[PDB]
């Protein structure tokens, strides 16, 4: 239901205590330990994966009840956590490995959570541009869209948004033929979406942690 | 006519009081004596070595803006011949222009240009370090003492025989050798 | 009357280069109407003089020195480089790494040298019209998509010279792109997987792409004129045994003994149709379809565009071996073009000389280069408008 | 400078102590490090299709005259004055190329660059933290290292044993980097 997914960008300029900073760290490093533990044991796209760490996000108070915007607990909570777990493991390239993919597991799983009506805002909030179509424009399009579309067999065609973005980023896609091209603009569905927006966010999680082990003396 | 070797082991220079000049310190054979005896050789007459890097464009130093006037060798040339060297007591010199590279730690150097090479006597003034002018930007080999001087010229390489041709001799002894 | 002398060249150059070459009109495109600072004194030309000279990093100041330098040296070449962060003729000056191309047009190639297993009409050093459709076709096949599926307005055709067509996307945006993004751009326009020898270089899937369709239905208009009345390529033994070298096996003995009956090639491609549909409809890879892509859509190299530095033909120059000028196509009469008619320098010079510099009026290359500032003339619009507002 | 904490205790079984022969002459003959090859004003590497600088082909020299000379002992039946002076050139050589870093990280040096020190001594740091992770990866325990020595405890009671184990250390760092090359100093 919530926004709390975020690009984690901008560090936090607050100060707190020892305590709160100790126990954020051990917090945030108990939830990726066993965010690994479930993609092991499990599959990404099961009721027990969801449930499991759905129930674990509750428990270590990363997402709950709601306060006045800014002071949001888990929110902050989460944001202060994040940065402070990046000087941990900015030092060795195995922990920067290790950091970047389990972090990118939770992103993945909290785009999965969003309501099909806020990704649109999360979206035009993200870093620059990502736009979406009216049923109009969708079913005047509908045909060249299924037949651009790529081997997946039948014509099923659902109520799933389709989104326009400009070709650039689309390039993994459109230099394979598959996504349909009209003015500079590419429409794409759901699942490519997701794809570009971690490929995005790992490209620029990497930046962040190859300059931060630079400063650590 | 006459060419004599020597096997030289130490060097030594006094700029302060005998600039330009280098004491060479080693080893000569005898044929008479059958062994090796003590050796000074006297070098003299090394020149101060200076390069000067031009402006793309005429600085008035009053101000601090260009004139709009293009830079050429000739124009460093001028310069230096009317306004540095009568004020700081240069009589004779020689100037050419030479192509040279640098990949150091000074501000606003291109990796390859053309200098002004300077050359003259050591007796005379020594210029400034930070010395700067109308036409020239920069200037490079102000304080190169002279055995640096004459060691990295003629590419002695630690201890060697070395050949001197057309040898002199001193009037009067200036070492114990 | 008398045969074309290459080796008077360097007496018709000069003149060319002193009264006719468009200084201004270059000036104009290359400079982009002044927005950005350097923009034209970063740019890098490549000029190849007498004795196979090659120079590379040129670079000038304003147009003065550019037609100072070019009629000064008279060059037998020029070429066109990309803008760098210094200037090409100072860039010793600069630490080495420091010095790397930033932006440059996008350029496309189209030459008679790929269509070496299509022509049956005239070999490798001959063109004729019967086989110059080849041409336009590929260049209203890929014009097409630059203005649709990409949203590239401001495109330029120049004729290379003799067997062949260049295209410069000058758009904004499109001069700023990664060599990744030029790599897929070609990708998505590549049809043939054109190998080093490879049986067969074209495949399809059940379901075909929009640009595969309208890539068809662009071909059709010209198929039967020229692949079927004008080349024959079903009029021997040998001729055809190349076609069924693509057929799947168990089709041939009936495709001979259906042609075997035939009496022209309209009605062995027409009995051809037949058996693909009917061995379509027992068992899709669109039979009727790949040897028709394979024999007539363009093929392009990618190492031309993937390239940001790359260095090629520019506009108004001359072919020295030839004598054709490279001169801009006009986008409105495509079909028509015929490359005979283009005029030489000795074309205009000899009936001339028997009667701010602006003496071109007058002469024959001038309606090919009201063409050229159409195309200037467009940029400044789209600097008008979008930017000032 | 890194420095590994040493692991403070008394040990059963043979250590394998190693030397870092030239790990940071290496560092500037592997990266391409260099006065006219780095844009500075921590600086960014090289490209590797760079040609190289002045100062790693100066590196270069000393190395490709160390192994003529160390080969060049392999003779026998050899005059008993040609090899005191083969063993003496080669440590010539041997202490000239280790302290060439000293001119750029010497403050009161004529050729003194702050830019290139720290990208030298920065991808120092990141060779010995991956030397280390190789090591206990094939189940052997690093009890000290710092910048020009490694302490390995191989918990093996035959010796010949640890001098195979040792050469296998010596494989799979190699294997990675090409300059650089450790060397076996003792056994404890
Ligand atoms: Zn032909």
């Amino acid at each position: 239901y919530p926004h709390c997914l975020q690009f984690y960008l901008q560090p936090p300029s607050e100060n707190i205590s020892l305590i709160e900073f100790e126990n954020l760290a051990i917090d945030r490093v108990k939830l990726l330990k066993s965010v690994e533990n479930l993609g092991v044991s499990y599959v990404k796209g099961t009721e027990q994966y969801q449930s499991k760490l759905e129930s674990e996000l509750r428990k270590l108070k990363f997402s709950y009840r709601e306060n006045l915007e800014d002071e949001y607990e888990p929110r902050r909570r989460d944001h202060i956590s994040h940065f402070i777990l990046r000087l941990a493991y900015c030092q060795s390239e195995e922990l920067r490995r290790w950091f970047i993919q389990q972090e990118m597991d939770l992103l993945r799983f909290r785009f999965s959570i969003l309501p099909k009506d806020k990704i649109q805002d999360f979206l035009k909030d993200s870093q620059l541009q990502f736009e979406a179509i009216s049923d109009e424009e969708k079913t005047l399009r509908e045909q060249e869209i299924v037949a651009s579309s790529p081997s997946l067999s039948g014509l099923k065609l659902g109520f799933e948004s389709i989104y326009k973005i400009p070709f650039a980023d689309a390039l993994d896609l459109f230099r394979g033929r598959k996504v349909y091209l009209e003015d500079g603009f590419a429409y794409v569905p759901l699942k490519d979406i997701v794809a570009i927006i971690l490929n995005e966010f790992r490209a620029k999680l990497s930046k962040a942690l190859a300059l931060t082990a630079r400063s650590l003396p | 006519e006459q060419v004599f070797h020597f096997y030289w082991l130490d060097a030594y220079e006094d700029q302060y009081n005998q600039p330009g000049v280098v004491f060479l310190f080693g080893k000569v054979w005898i044929e008479s004596a059958e062994t090796h005896v003590s050796c000074c050789v006297m070098v003299k007459n090394i020149e101060r070595t200076l390069y000067f890097l031009p402006r793309e464009m005429k600085i008035d130093l009053n101000t601090g803006k260009e004139t709009g006037t293009p830079i050429s060798m000739k124009d460093v040339y001028e310069e230096f011949d009317e306004k540095i060297a009568t004020k700081y007591k240069i009589m004779k010199f020689k100037s050419k222009p030479v192509e040279k590279n640098y990949a150091f730690e000074i501000p606003d150097v291109p990796e390859k240009s053309e200098y002004l090479e300077v050359k003259y006597s050591a007796e005379m003034p020594q210029l400034p370090q930070d010395l700067k002018g109308e036409t020239f930007s920069h200037v490079f080999g102000t304080n190169t003492s002279s055995l640096e001087l004459f060691l990295m010229n003629r590419k002695i390489k630690g201890p060697c025989w070395l050949e001197v041709k057309s040898p002199q001799l001193l009037n009067q002894p200036v070492s114990w050798c | 009357m008398e045969t074309f002398d290459p080796t008077e060249l360097p007496e018709l150059l000069k003149l060319y280069y002193r009264r006719l070459f468009p200084y201004s009109q270059y000036y104009r495109w290359l400079n982009y109407g002044g927005v950005i600072k350097n923009y034209f004194q970063h740019r890098e030309f490549s000029f190849t003089l007498k004795d196979d000279i090659y120079i590379r990093y040129q670079s000038f100041n304003n147009q003065s020195d550019l037609e100072k330098e070019m009629q000064k040296m008279n060059p037998y070449k020029i070429d066109i480089g990309a803008v760098y962060s210094h200037r090409p003729n100072q860039h010793n000056t600069v630490k080495l790494g420091a010095f790397q191309a930033q932006e440059k047009e996008l350029v496309f190639d189209i030459d008679m040298t790929d269509y070496d297993d299509v022509r049956r009409c005239c070999s490798s050093a001959d063109i004729c019209p019967k086989c110059w459709t080849l041409m336009t076709m590929a260049i209203r096949i890929i014009d097409r998509a630059l203005k649709e599926d990409f949203g590239f307005k401001h495109r330029l055709w120049v004729y290379s010279g003799r067997r062949g067509v260049h295209c410069w996307v000058c758009d904004e945006s499109v001069r700023k792109l990664s060599s990744a993004v030029r790599s897929g751009i070609v990708e998505y326009l590549s049809l043939v997987k054109g190998g080093q020898d490879v049986k067969k270089k074209v495949h399809l899937s059940e379901k075909i792409h929009p640009f595969i369709r309208k890539s068809i239905n662009i071909i059709k208009k010209y198929f039967e004129e020229y692949a079927l009345v004008n080349q024959d390529i079903l009029e021997n033994k040998e001729s055809w045994d190349k076609i069924l070298a693509l057929v799947p096996e168990t089709i041939h003995d009936e495709l001979q003994q259906s042609f075997q009956k035939s009496h022209n090639s309209l009605q062995r491609w027409e009995h051809l149709k037949k058996v693909a549909s009917r061995y379509q409809n027992n068992i899709g890879p669109w039979l009727e379809w790949e040897i028709m892509l394979q024999y007539c859509f363009p093929r392009l190299d990618i190492n031309v565009s993937k390239g940001i530095n790359h260095l090629l033909k520019s506009p108004f120059s001359v072919h020295p071996k030839t004598g054709r000028i490279s001169v801009p196509i006009d986008l409105q009469k495509v079909d028509q073009f015929d490359p005979f008619t283009v005029p030489t320098i000795s074309f205009i010079c000899r009936e001339l000389d028997a009667i701010r510099t602006r003496d071109y009026k007058k002469t024959s290359l001038a309606p090919y280069v009201k063409v050229f500032e159409h195309f200037l003339e467009n940029l400044d619009k789209s600097r008008k408008g979008e930017l000032l507002k | 400078g890194l420095v590994l904490d040493p692991k403070v205790g008394f040990y059963d079984k043979f250590i394998l102590l190693l030397d870092f022969n030239s790990l940071y002459p290496s560092i500037i003959q592997e990266f391409n490090i260099c006065f006219t090859t780095v844009q500075r004003v921590i600086p960014e590497l090289p490209d590797p299709s760079l040609e190289m600088g002045i100062l790693p082909r100066e590196i270069r020299k000393l190395v490709e005259r160390r192994k003529q000379v160390k080969q060049l002992m392999k003779q026998q039946d050899l005059n008993p004055d040609l090899i005191l002076q083969y063993d003496i050139r080669q440590k010539a050589l041997k202490l000239t190329a280790n302290s060439m870093y000293g001119c750029l990280g010497f403050s009161y040096s004529r050729f003194y660059a702050k830019p290139l020190a720290a990208l030298v001594t920065y991808k120092g740091r990141e060779i010995l933290m991956h030397t280390k992770e190789m090591v206990q990866k094939m189940n052997l325990e690093v009890i000290y290292g710092d910048t020009d020595s490694i302490m390995i405890n191989t918990n093996s009671t035959n010796l010949e044993e640890v001098f195979k184990l040792g050469n296998k250390v010596k494989s799979e760092v190699n294997k990675l980097y090409k300059l650089l090359e450790i060397d076996i100093d003792g056994v404890f």
